[PDB]
RNA sequence: ACCGAUAGCGAACUAGUACCGUGAGGGAAAGCUGAAAAGCACCCCGGGAGGGGGGUGAAAAGAGCCUGAAACCGGGCGGCG
RNA sequence: GUAAGGUCCGGUGGAGCCGCCGGUAUCGCGGAUCCUGCCGGGAGUAGCAGCGUAGUCGGGUGAGAAUCCCGACCGCCGGAG
RNA sequence: CCGACACAGGUGCCCCUGGGUGAGAAGCCUAAGGCGUGUCGGGGGAAACCCGGCCGAGGGAACUCGGCAAACUGGCCCCGUAACUUCGGGAGAAGGGGUGCCUGCGGGUGCGUAACCCGCAGGUCGCAGUGACUAGGGGGGCCCGACUGUUUAAUAAAAA
RNA sequence: AAUAGGCGGCCGUCGAGGGCUCGGGUAGAAGACCCGGUUGAUAGGGCGGGGAUGUAAGCGGGAAGGGUCAACCGACCCGCUUAGUCCGCCGCCCCUAAUCGCCCGAG
């Protein structure tokens, strides 16, 4: 697992959804990917996907997202209002 | 709170289309704050428009 | 007059459902005099092609020609139980069943992970997955004395079939865990010898070549792919309606006359297609291979595995069967064969036909 | 075409306003008289006995 | 010896009104707290609308207000299932 | 009570009502593809496509944000939007 | 605004239009300006079937009332062009060849080595050079009406 | 199959067994079905195998010619280069996620 204040590397396989989506919602729905596979492999209850990585997977339209995506994934702890503790998992490009 | 009202003034002032207009995100509420147009001439020359 | 044609489709086979288990069912049995277990089991692997020179009767004998060939693995099937079968008022009752007892497993290919020392897997934990209530403190010596027992019912006579309980292996081959549990008869006439027969070897592994006969006709059972709901014109082979139709062309015209004031089972409708038991009639069993390798000519062996490996399949690692042209079925397809039930009165030899190229090419 | 389309032309300046003798919008503008009460037709008022709109004018049919 | 709010004039009432048609012209629906507002002070919850307590009244008749039928809908009970 | 119906009992209701004799009448409803008002099944279903398929990320406001606001990216019209 | 409507109609497209390609106010891309309100969103090998679109081996109308629909051709330059005829036409009849990019010259108007247009020689790449976009298929008989035009707004556009 | 079946095993007079949730398809309109879930190679990732197109960017050289016959420009060609790119196929490696949790259940 991924504790606090640490950084892993990840490589999503955005090729997983093209074909299951049209291909004009291919750019929305490989950001709705990206963000359910962060939050799923590094535990994290939120996650903050940095504009500079919405703009690579936007970068070719909304019809040719990159098959493969390489991120950088920080995992921090809020602990906010009490409710428990909250991971927050930001993703940044490379 | 909706800048409509500065957007359209601040075009009208800099004698250029509505979509030309930057607003600095970070000074939003002095925006909402400028109701007049010696305002947000003021605001014009301190770089927030 | 009018025109007339064949109706569409076939209504032997309805109605066209899903099959009612993924393990293929065996209706009928061929009647033999020879004392060895009707049939056995494999998972298909894929397809491939040879030059042979035909031995069967008819135009192309003696001449090199072209044949589709079938592979399917065949790991050694655990024999693990005994069934006695009774007469009963309107056919066959069981009257009695008896398992082996708890035994290791040796053949579980267990590997060396970051600590912990190897799993030791025994028998009763794998087929727990198909059963999942299994005997308690269940004994050699309990065994032997339902055995006796049964032995016992033979001899008193009210026994009058006995069919042997195998489970597969997949662990052998890495394909799955889940075994499948199947029953199967034995050959010849009398119920000692066929009790006997299945006696020596419960508990044991059988192998297809104690079995089948290199050369002879199979009947191929098993559920053949699937393509879910389908439309009439796939389904039945319907002509299309006219070009100029505006509601639509794949579909039926009329669906019945003014009477009967009903809507016929004959008239073809859109369903489930595929995922159908079938039983094919008369497939040759080329050859039998041995740890996923062919001999040839006593110096050439090969591996059946073409390059880059079976398409949506592993590596033959296993016992295998050559089958004569296409199986139903998918890939990893779970598929039982028996001694054909209805051969031609003209049978090719019973003897693996010469074999002059196998093709290994990538099939990708 | 005569229908929804046609209904389209309504644009054009009104056959009616507003008449200064009867109040009611009933002047024929582009004529010049008044539909309802004649004015400019007529110095007399246009009653009809087959008429029952003066009568409800007053509640005295 | 007329009717008693689908009746009686169309209108018991902000009715020849609202509203329809370019225009002649056509034209509705809509009455009732209580003797007295005494028209619910204060507390808990809710973003609010409101809900629960607590008060007024002989009676909530609570303004969505005299009685509240039938059709219809939800729950409880008896019988079948 | 053959019956059209009458009368009592329990509950709600808060101000009028009935027996008998003799008159009188807009005097008795299941239908008129009857009229007016209210309410069911269809149904939590169709529709919210076609002729211009447009949104995403970070931040803000607010009890509450796919839909409101700012920035960036990506798009549409561009002899007309 | 009118059509009962935040109606894909009509009124008003009534007046005006930067750059490239191009004959072009064409199509396509794009600047300015505008918009994400031709306003319900999310999911999916999540089917059959329907609407709109692309492709299809061999045959090539065997389909059908009927080649309905679709398909072929397509811009420009140069050769070439029939019956008939009212001598004007038919006619872009039919049919044939060429078309990109690079290097360098020549010509017309021009003071100009400014701008536009027209040729020549050589080199070279691909299946394809009007490579996208734009963009006729053609011919021969017969009936009717000479032609352009008008008509049943809402089943008939015609020989009326 | 209303004569609504037979047999082996596990459970009851806390509890066998199962469902939701998890990773994926031998399956699929919703349901259902099938494999895997640390008793692990299910998916991702890394490496390798097999395949599909067809020899990448960059650099060096040549090139019909031009150019002060210099510098330099130049479509295109040759070498590094069976290259580059990609894979809804396969094999090996527990590095990551298959976790936590909730519910029904005969007596
Ligand atoms: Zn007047």
């Amino acid at each position: 697992a991924i504790k606090a204040g640490e950084e892993v590397i990840f490589t999503v396989p955005i090729k997983k959804i093209k074909k299951i989506v049209p291909r004009w919602k291919r750019a929305p729905r490989a950001v709705k990917f990206v963000r359910e596979f962060v939050a799923r492999h590094a535990k994290a209850q939120e996650v903050i996907i940095d504009p500079k990585v919405n703009e690579k997977i936007w970068e070719r339209g909304i019809e040719k997202p990159p098959s493969k995506l390489r991120v950088k994934v920080k995992v921090e702890e809020e602990k906010r209002e009490g409710e428990e503790t909250v991971r927050i998992a930001y993703v940044t490009l490379a | 709170n909706t800048l409509k009202m500065q957007r359209r003034i601040a075009a009208e002032i800099l004698k250029c289309g509505e979509n030309r207009i930057w607003i600095d995100p970070e000074r939003i509420d002095d925006v909402a704050s400028a109701i007049t147009r010696e305002d947000i001439k003021r605001l014009i020359k301190e770089g927030v428009i | 007059g009018k025109v007339h044609r064949p109706r569409r489709g076939s209504l032997g086979f309805s109605p066209r459902k899903r099959a009612k288990s993924i393990v293929p069912r065996i209706r009928s049995w061929p009647k033999e005099t020879e004392v060895r277990m009707l049939g056995f089991a494999g998972y298909k692997a894929g397809m491939t092609h040879i030059l042979m020179i035909d031995d069967e009767p008819g135009l192309t004998n003696g001449k090199e020609i072209f044949m589709p060939v079938t592979i399917i693995e065949t790991p050694p099937l655990r024999v693990f139980g005994i069934r006695a079968y009774r007469m009963g008022y309107l056919g066959l009752e069981t009257a009695t069943e008896v398992i082996v007892p708890d035994f290791p497993l040796d053949n579980y290919p267990a590997k060396e992970r970051k600590g912990k020392p190897k799993p030791k897997m025994t028998f009763y934990k794998l087929l727990e997955r198909r059963i999942a209530t299994l005997p308690k403190n269940y004994t050699q010596e309990m065994f032997e004395q339902k055995l006796g027992q049964l032995e016992d019912m033979i001899k008193e006579g009210e026994i009058v079939d006995v069919r042997a309980i195998v489970a597969t292996q997949p662990w052998v081959i890495k394909l799955k865990k889940k075994p499948e549990v199947m029953e199967y008869a034995i050959g010849g006439t009398s119920v000692e010898e066929k009790f006997n027969y299945i006696k020596e070897k419960l508990g044991k592994e059988l192998r297809v070549g104690e079995v089948l006969k290199e050369g002879e006709l199979l009947d191929v059972i098993a559920v053949t792919k699937g393509k879910g709901t389908q439309g009439p014109v796939k389904r039945w082979g319907i002509k299309l309606r006219a070009h100029k139709d505006s509601k639509g062309r794949r579909k039926v015209g009329s669906i019945g006359p003014w009477h009967p004031a009903r809507v016929m089972w004959t008239v073809p409708m859109a369903g489930q297609m595929g995922f159908h038991h079938r039983t094919e009639l008369n497939k040759r069993l080329i050859a039998i291979g041995e740890n996923g390798k062919l001999k040839l000519d006593e110096n050439t062996e090969i591996e059946i595995t073409p390059k880059g490996g079976f398409p949506h399949y592993g590596i033959v690692r296993s016992d295998f069967m050559m089958i004569a042209g296409s199986v139903p079925g998918a890939i990893k397809r779970i598929i039982r064969v028996r001694p054909a039930i209805r051969p031609p009165k003209k049978k090719p030899p019973v003897q693996r036909p010469q074999i002059t190229y196998v093709s290994v090419e990538s099939k990708q | 075409g005569s229908g929804t389309a046609t209904f389209g032309k309504r644009n054009s300046t009104p056959t009616h306003i507003r008449c200064r003798r009867c109040g009611r919008v009933s002047y024929n503008v582009k004529k010049g008289y008044c539909a309802a009460c004649g004015f400019g037709r007529s110095r007399r008022l246009r009653k009809y006995r087959w008429s029952k709109k003066w009568k409800k004018k007053k509640n005295a049919h």
